[PDB]
């Protein structure tokens, strides 16, 4: 019964997490991607002059 | 080209060492021990994580990998044993009166039908023959499902679980008290497997 | 008609020539890059490169034959081209023999083959094979002299119009022996031993190795018997008539050069590497 | 009693999660510019392994990388010039994980021997020597990641994650909340939190210092194989054997978007993110890997250069290139 | 010999000027019954090609022509009045097997 009590306590502890709406998190990831979009060689191609793999 | 000369030379010597190590490793024959009897005390009692055992018979260096200590899911680490030359599966004839025999049959069927062992040979060891010799005299084989007929019937049922009869061959042996017959059987099986691999490499078939 | 046989035969000369050239190029390309490194890799690579050199030096003789045997390319060009052709063909024969012997040892002696097979040994065997072929092909570069004979200059073997001589008996005989007799005997013995081992304990299920062995032996004999026996028969050329030496000898050349193109079909293209390559394509 | 209360609390959690959702990532990112076709070529290949490659890890300087193979080799390559910087033999050839220290002074390995081996690279004599051996896990170590020169985090097949002090060699913290074999590990950029997915189709987030789980996600219907934190650190992507990969948010505590296609039936072995996280790299079992648009669930591209299944892949810290290893004994660098 | 060459010369003399020639004397002779390689000088006569049918005609060109003659063929017929043009046929031999150099019909 110890395992069941521990699982119940863990689930009760996890039930008390203050969450936020999906829209705000989506906006945060969108803003991060937009901000760091210009520093992604995979997304934006890099000229071969500065490319270490040439 | 002042600092790259030393870096390139290091790569060449490391590559040479890698080639030597690969050539040395390709000279070894590998066996994977399985069972439900899992420890395979019959083959681990010779005079010589997972357990690695080395032994030389007739100028052949056999490596044996025993995986009893791996009690987790089998499907998440069995794919690491693609390159094993053969699989030694141990099953006890004396466990028929203990479900245990059914578990052994299920394990053998799961191992033999695995996609990773399509062309991997399996050597089946029917251990504890001596105890089963008189254990049958007190309890019949009907509970699980002369010693000769019962042993042959168990062996043929174990061989029936195979589905890829054309891509692999199963070797069935009755474990004896002496250790001079199991070594010979294993050597013959691995010699046959080596012949198969050499013929496949040569491209004849 | 001017020459029906020559016109009919130069076509197949050219056809087998570029067929073998393309096959050797393909097998070299696949073996060098997209295949692992083993003893069989060394054997196949060296055989392929030898056959490729043979088939790239073949067109010179093909064009020489295409112009009614008129060696107009030079006065000493056949002193090297024929030597290189002989070296390549004898190297191919020696590697076929050593491949058959290696297969026989690997089948009959699994433990020894597992314990005593390394790339260094294969490289040493290849090097000594090339060295042995060089010594036997050395007389070729010293025994080509061009004669006119009222126009249509052609180069022959014997001498110019107590050294630098062979009596036509210590050269023709030895290339016959070491080029046909020992190789076919070794190959036949090895393959018959392999077949007996396979059939003794029913090792094989499909009849692929039997067909491969029988076709290898048949093609080797058919390709290397007529040319060698005609070269040996050249000693008593004053007794036999000139019709055979004028007709069968080009046919013997065609049969001999067919083997250099048929070897990749029988040896490498039946392996798993070619199956993987064709699956990827 | 206890079971009924647990079921009621789980139902309440599910209801709260459903009520907290007001929209989905698909509609919010409907008006964004599509990525298009991300076509990468193999700018560099490394061929020094004679067995299957099971693990790889990019260096902090994005110039040296490490690879683990079943032949018993841990090879450190110079990515720029294909130079083999180092080769470490392993006591056990069965290795399925490897880690590279952020300082670059140490390397890690582990496998079926349920022992984590830490080797010192920057030695006075220049020869790599074993610096630490950790043996406290019942099952095989599936993944290991470095935090610093002193602490490491490992996960094993006995449903247990551990935090090891390399100087002492003992288990400072233990996590035993998973009911299945943990298969992947990934740490937050600040090395304070880490998510781990197990074979019971659940991914749990753990605190390095506190030592207890806070959030658990059971979106997948199959055993999780790969996990990777988002570059932001408030989200992570999990790839499993159900031919689909999902993205979860710590703050949202639930699903955001899933990436799957009809033609994909094989499982997923490795998952990684780029610098901005706009596109995701997913290695599959169908002999090639895919690049997905993380914000639109669209296949941006396909990289197909491996003769066998892709086992591991990693993106450099500066995002200059990606490295993919496979069972065909070759590792390729795509850019 | 000379009779055969002269007989063959007259036949080819009708083709080769609207007039013909007739044999007057012999300058050179000779080598076997298959090829003679004879040469002689000719001169314009009174009778022409139409009258060349009968030798009995009324019979100043210093030609001194050379015309190799083959019997048995028509392979060799010198026309200039270079020497190399006859060496290709000035053999009178047999099957080329007689002039055999070991190695022509081979790559060895």
């Amino acid at each position: 019964i110890a395992q069941a009590r521990k699982l119940v306590e863990q689930l009760k502890m996890e039930a008390n997490i203050d969450r936020i709406k999906v829209s705000k998190a989506a906006a945060d990831l969108m803003a991060y991607c937009e901000a760091h979009a210009k520093e992604d060689p995979l997304l934006t191609p890099v000229p071969a002059s500065e490319n270490p793999f040439r | 080209s002042a600092e790259d000369k030393a870096a390139v030379e290091r790569s060449k010597m490391i590559d040479r060492n890698l080639r030597e190590d690969g050539e040395k490793a390709a000279r070894e024959v590998k066996l994977l021990l399985l069972g439900a009897s899992g420890k395979c005390t019959i083959v681990k009692q010779m005079k010589i994580g997972i357990v690695e055992t080395h032994f030389t018979f007739k100028d052949l260096h056999f490596k044996m990998f025993d995986v009893t200590a791996q009690r987790s899911e089998r499907k998440k680490w069995i794919h690491c044993f693609e390159g094993v030359t053969a699989i030694i599966f141990c099953v006890a004839l004396s466990d028929y009166d203990l479900n245990r025999m059914h578990a052994s049959m299920k394990l053998f069927d799961s191992i033999c039908n695995n996609k990773w062992f399509t062309d991997t040979s399996i050597i089946l060891f029917l251990n504890k023959k001596d105890l089963f010799e008189e254990k049958i005299k007190k309890s019949p084989l009907t509970i699980c499902y002369t010693y000769e007929e019962a042993a042959a019937y168990i062996q043929c049922q174990f061989e029936d679980l195979n589905k890829r009869k054309d891509t692999k061959e199963i070797y069935t042996h009755f474990t004896c008290s002496t250790d001079t017959k199991n070594v010979q059987f294993v050597f013959d099986a691995v010699t046959d497997v080596i012949i198969k691999n050499n013929l496949k490499d040569c491209g004849l078939f | 008609e001017a020459r029906v046989t020559r016109i009919f035969l130069v076509v197949v000369y050219s056809i087998v020539c570029f067929l073998g050239i393309l096959g050797n190029g393909l097998v070299i390309i696949i073996a060098t890059f997209k295949m692992k490194k083993t003893v069989n890799m060394v054997w196949f690579l060296n055989l392929a490169v030898a056959d490729f050199l043979f088939n790239v030096f073949l067109p010179i003789h093909i064009t020489y034959a295409a112009m009614d045997y008129h060696w107009v390319f030079g006065t000493a060009m056949c002193k090297i081209s024929n030597f290189l052709l002989i070296h390549n063909m004898f190297t191919s024969v020696f590697l076929l023999t050593i491949i058959s012997s290696d297969r026989c040892i690997s089948v009959l002696l699994p433990v020894w083959s597992q314990n005593h097979r390394s790339v260094r040994l294969a490289y040493m065997a290849c090097m000594v094979i090339w060295v042995l072929a060089f010594f036997l092909s050395s007389p070729s570069l010293v025994f080509r002299d061009t004669a006119n004979l009222h126009g249509k200059i052609s180069c022959f073997n014997n001498f110019s119009l107590p050294v630098g001589y062979s009596r036509h008996m210590v050269v023709t005989v030895t290339r016959f022996l070491c080029g046909f007799l020992v190789p076919v005997l070794i190959i036949t013995a090895c393959y018959l031993t392999i077949v007996c081992k396979l059939q003794r304990n029913r090792l094989a299920k499909t009849k692929k190795p039997f067909k491969i062995i029988v076709t290898i032996i048949i093609t080797f004999f058919l390709c290397w018997c007529p040319y060698h026996t005609l070269n040996l028969l050249e000693l008593h050329h004053t007794a036999m008539p000139g019709s055979v030496f004028s007709l069968g000898l080009p046919l013997a050349t065609a049969l001999a050069i067919a083997n250099s193109c048929m070897n990749p079909i029988l040896y490498v293209f039946m392996g798993q590497d070619f199956k993987k390559f064709k699956v990827a394509l | 009693q206890l079971r009924q209360e647990a079921e009621q609390l789980k139902n309440q959690i599910r209801d709260a999660r459903k009520a907290c959702a007001d929209a989905t990532l698909s509609q919010i990112t409907n008006n964004i510019d599509p990525v298009g076709r991300i076509q990468m070529r193999t700018r560099r290949t490394l061929r020094g392994h004679l067995a299957k490659i099971y693990a790889m890890h990019w260096g902090t300087d994005s110039r040296l990388l490490v690879s683990a193979s079943q032949d018993g080799k841990l090879i450190i390559w110079d990515s720029y010039t294909t130079n083999k910087v180092h080769a470490i033999p392993l006591r056990s050839s069965w290795v399925m994980t490897c880690a590279y220290a952020p300082s670059g002074n140490y390397v890690a390995c582990g496998g079926l021997d349920n022992i984590c081996s830490i080797y010192n690279l920057k030695t006075r004599e220049g020869n790599v020597r074993v610096s630490r051996e950790l043996a406290g896990h019942t099952g095989y170590l599936s993944c290991c990641r470095f935090l610093d020169d002193n602490q490491i985090v490992t996960s094993s097949g006995d449903t247990t994650c551990a935090l090891w002090d390399i100087e002492t060699g003992q288990q400072t913290t233990t996590f035993t909340g998973h009911t299945g074999d943990v298969m992947s590990l990934s740490l937050a950029p600040d090395t304070r939190l880490f998510v781990s997915g197990a074979c019971d189709a659940s991914a749990k987030l753990w605190d390095v210092r506190e030592g207890m789980c806070r959030q658990t996600f059971t979106g997948h219907e199959s055993d999780i194989n790969a996990i990777c934190f988002f570059p932001n650190g408030n989200a992570f992507a999990t790839g499993s054997d159900d031919a689909t990969c999902r993205l979860f948010d710590l703050r949202a505590d639930q699903e955001l978007m899933t990436y799957s296609h009809d033609n994909i039936i094989c499982g997923i072995t490795s998952v990684s993110f780029s610098k901005s996280g706009r596109l995701l790299l997913a290695g599959y079992d169908d002999f090639n890997c895919n690049v997905w648009d993380a914000l639109k669930a669209d296949r941006a591209g396909v990289l197909a250069g491996h003769d066998n299944r892709v086992s591991c892949l990693g993106v450099t810290d500066d995002g200059m290139a990606v490295a993919t290893g496979s069972w065909d004994s070759f590792l390729k660098i795509w850019n | 010999l000379t009779e055969a060459q002269r007989r063959g010369l007259q036949v080819a003399l009708e083709e080769f000027v609207q007039w013909a020639f007739q044999e007057t004397s012999v300058e050179s002779a000779v080598p076997a019954g298959i090829f003679v390689r004879l040469e002689f000088k000719l001169q314009q006569t009174s009778c022409r090609k139409r009258d060349w049918k009968k030798p009995e005609c009324k019979v100043g060109r210093k030609r001194k022509c050379l015309a190799c003659i083959k019997l048995g063929k028509v392979l060799g017929r010198l026309v200039h009045c270079q020497e190399t043009q006859c060496l290709r046929v000035q053999r009178a031999g047999e099957d080329p097997h007689s002039f055999y150099f070991p190695g022509q019909f081979a790559f060895s």
